[PDB]
């Protein structure tokens, strides 16, 4: 399970 | 060697190695700017404590922080980068600056937005990691609010302060009513955030700490009498004078609608149903949480189970603090 390397703050 | 940038109503005299200082820290414990560390080519965070010493309180609140930052170390906790002072000696010594990593923003908004279990359950997983670590270091936060939980674009999560140590909707009953609080105290806070993350809005609002306790019982469920007694004399009355609020189920509280790989959303409910327990004594634990099937996925001993960190007159402080900013 590849850990999420993206997060959308905008 | 140093240079002074006037930020707001106070001059920030930092190392020339830090440019572009910009205030983002309008907190009371200090003013924090966003600089640039030309000697690493990376964004840092500089926080100035103006004369931490000036009264038994501050000098101590400051001495606390300094110490903690030096020995506390985890990827999910605001890491220190550099503490220094422009003052040349203990004599003129009277200003402390802490450089530490710069995160993109707290959870205040990201929570509203819609994030998959992956990003969510994970961000959570990371919080238990710092919290746990913090805990394993005789430190219990208490004041855990998204207002002080910073995140980064790469979906990295960390913790800002140690808060209280020894915006109110994220505190637990043990603090609200004022009572014994254990380590699992910070589990209530996380609980909210997670819910407040799914609900898409403050789980337990309230205009006051009273209307606060009211909406929590109402929503969750009246403390089974055994617990009621644990309450102080006056607060026990209050509760006992209120209608029968058996709350609601976690199914109706957090409907499937709020969620998006099919069981996961109820798997995540099972966790809430163990994190949002008013009776502190039946509330889930960091360990158990990391083991929960909803968080366990991301588990990692190097991170989760980390090795524990480490172990007066006005003038005595100044010397102490200084001694501290001087060990570098
Ligand atoms: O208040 C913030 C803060 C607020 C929003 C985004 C990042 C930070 C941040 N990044 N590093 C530090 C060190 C101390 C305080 C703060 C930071």
């Amino acid at each position: 399970p590849k850990r999420p390397t993206t997060l959308n703050l905008f | 060697n140093f240079y002074s940038v006037e930020i707001g109503d106070s001059t920030f005299t930092v190392l020339k190695r830090y440019q572009n200082l910009k205030p983002i820290g309008s907190g009371a414990q200090g003013i924090v700017c966003a600089a640039y560390d030309a000697i690493l080519e990376r964004n840092v965070a500089i926080k100035k404590l103006s004369r931490p010493f000036q009264n038994q309180t501050h000098a101590k609140r400051a001495y606390r922080e300094l110490v903690l930052m030096k020995c506390v170390n985890h990827k999910n906790i605001i890491g220190l980068l550099n503490v220094f002072t422009p003052q040349k000696s203990l004599e003129e010594f009277q200003d402390v600056y802490i450089v530490m990593e710069l995160m993109d923003a707290n959870l205040c908004q990201v929570i509203q937005m819609e994030l998959d279990h992956e990003r969510m359950s994970y961000l959570l997983y990371q919080m238990l990691c710092g919290i746990k670590h913090l805990h394993s270091a005789g430190i219990i936060h208490r004041d855990l609010k998204p207002s002080n939980i910073v995140v980064k674009s790469d979906c990295t999560l960390k913790i800002l302060d140690f808060g209280l140590a020894r915006t109110r909707y994220y505190r637990a009953p043990e603090v609200i009513l004022g009572m014994g609080y254990k380590e699992n105290v910070d589990i209530w806070s996380v609980g909210c955030i997670m819910g407040e993350m799914i609900k898409g809005g403050v789980l337990f609002p309230g205009t006051d700490h009273i209307d606060q306790w009211n909406k929590v019982i109402e929503q969750l469920g009246t403390p089974c009498p055994e617990f009621m007694k644990k309450l102080q004399p006056t607060v026990r009355t209050y509760v006992e004078n209120r209608p029968k609020y058996a709350g609601y189920s976690f199914e109706k509280l957090f409907p499937d609608v709020l969620f998006p790989n099919k069981l996961k959303a109820s798997q995540a409910r099972d966790l809430l149903s163990k994190m949002l327990v008013i009776d502190a004594s039946k509330r889930i634990s960091v360990d158990e949480a990391l083991q929960h099937p909803y968080i366990n996925v991301w588990y990692d001993p190097s991170e989760a189970e980390a090795p524990p960190p480490k172990i007066h007159t006005i003038e005595e402080w100044k010397e102490l603090i200084y001694k501290e900013v001087m060990d570098l």
